[PDB]
């Protein structure tokens, strides 16, 4: 459990440790039918075919075709109507969303600081604990090698 | 400021071209009443 | 499709312009003839205020319900999108804390395998001598 | 965007659960320190009352479904002008 | 600025008072109808408790609103949600490989704590 990351400063011993972990692992061995087609169209990954009067490019083919042509007119009048109320302001409704995107963006870069200051406030505390244990383990190892050589000289 | 029953259509790519036929016909039933 | 005095199906759906409640003409008249007031709020109400016979005039009694049907079928898609992401970042912490505690425990073996070694060769050189 | 108290751009917004209105923290805190209230609606407000799905900007499925409500109702107004005609 | 259910920008945001999390009006009221609780913190919430609180620039090329815009909204929803279902099954596979190697390592530590501590004891025994 206790393994110090700061004070212990090789990639081969990681590869030496990875084999012995593996040698023990070589041993241990809500919607409707809308959910059905949205899965099925994505799995097949094929776009659904679309039919347009303009694409057909057929004029006066018969009687049904004549009805289709009308559809072109009231869409172009409505498009010119939607191009009229877009061209009325045409810069001022677009600029008020650009400032809206600026105030939304700074909040995430505000949240980028509050994590980054707090995550280093975690690592600043553990490193002090990392250096304290290495100090106590050193005096333990210093007293350990002394006793191993004292008892040999005592005998 | 002042009976609703939800429309249960049928038992979804069919409903995409279903909506396309309505907005086509909605413009055609609007356009006939303007020339008339 | 209910009156709010007795509860029968309204065959002449009337309303008082003091409190929004569909009533019946045969009942709400007798309620005004008894006392000069609306039953729902007990405020001032008369007979000539009442909204009489139904509105169909130059209106030509489809199109809208397909738009709300897309509003309803998007709603289950939006609600499935929350808890699916809730399942993702729940175990993404459980993926991250596991692999990091694994690598920290991977260092625990690397210290102890070299501590067994220094205990191994010292006992060899001493027990011979 | 704007504060309901002053009118300047707030640098630390808090939203109160008494009348939800975008106020700056240092202005609304001083306002709660005088009396414990919301200056908009005079509702009882405290300092603690004031406060994983990745997002996209509001661009033209929520906005496309609301677009045709702006389309179809106005064309229904075009029907009424030519019915009364 | 955002909603805490779908990840949208709400046009009619609502605030619950029990947990301060800004969500959309139709998204908060739908959750309160199905399961009678706040979804975020799992506290009790009603429809009458919540407190009610954007400019979208139309493209100049606005039949594009019918054909080209409508399909891709249902295309980008599906192939993201299908991509996400591959992510959820793959991560639980990566969870099962995280948990197995964790138990594989602890048995090494439990086996090596018995090896080193007895060998250092045998160093204390050899002097005698």
């Amino acid at each position: 459990m206790d393994g110090l990351s700061f004070v212990d400063k090789p990639d081969g011993y990681k590869n030496e440790i990875d084999q012995l972990v593996k040698k023990e692992f070589a041993n241990i061995k809500a919607d409707n039918s809308v959910s059905t087609l949205t899965n099925a169209l994505y799995t097949e990954y094929l776009k659904q075919r679309n039919n347009k009067k303009r694409r057909t490019p057929d004029f006066n083919d018969d009687d049904d075709t004549l009805f289709l042509e009308e559809y072109r007119r009231k869409y172009p009048r409505i498009d010119t109507s939607r191009y009229i109320p877009n061209e009325s302001s045409e810069v001022s409704l677009l600029g008020i969303v650009d400032s809206y995107l600026k105030h939304q963006e700074i909040v995430l870069d505000t949240l980028l600081p509050q994590t980054v200051s707090n995550q280093w406030r975690i690592n600043n505390d553990y490193i002090r604990q990392t250096c304290t244990i290495v100090e106590e383990m050193n005096i333990q190892q210093r007293k350990q090698i002394n006793d191993l050589e004292i008892y040999r000289k005592r005998l | 400021e002042i009976a609703q029953q939800a429309s249960l259509t049928e038992s979804i790519p069919n409903l995409l071209t279903s909506l396309q036929n309505e907005w086509d016909a909605i413009m055609l039933e609007n356009f006939k009443l303007r020339s008339t | 499709m209910l009156c709010a005095i007795s509860g029968k199906v309204p065959r002449r759906p009337v309303l008082s312009p003091k409190s929004r409640t569909i009533f019946e003409k045969s009942l709400l008249e007798q309620y005004v003839k008894d006392t000069g007031n609306d039953p729902i709020t007990n405020e001032p109400l008369s007979i000539e205020e009442i909204v009489e016979i139904v509105p169909s005039a130059q209106q030509a009694s489809s199109i809208p319900n397909l738009l709300t049907s897309l509003q309803n079928e998007w709603d289950a898609i939006m609600l499935e999108n929350f808890k699916l992401r809730s399942t993702l970042d729940s175990l993404t912490k459980k993926l991250s804390t596991v692999m990091y505690e694994r690598d920290a425990a991977k260092l625990v073996a690397a210290q102890l395998l070299m501590e067994k070694n220094e205990d191994s060769k010292d006992l060899p050189k001493s027990s011979q001598q | 965007m704007l504060c309901a108290i002053s009118g300047k751009v707030p640098r630390r917004p808090v939203l109160s659960p008494k009348s939800r209105t975008i106020f700056e923290k240092s202005l609304l805190e001083q306002y709660v320190k005088d009396t414990g209230n919301d200056p908009i609606t005079n509702e009882p407000l405290s300092i603690e009352e004031i406060v994983a799905q990745q997002a996209s900007l509001t661009e033209s499925i929520p906005n496309l479904l609301t677009s045709l409500q702006n389309e179809w109702d106005a064309i229904m107004l075009e029907n009424f002008k030519l019915r009364s005609t």
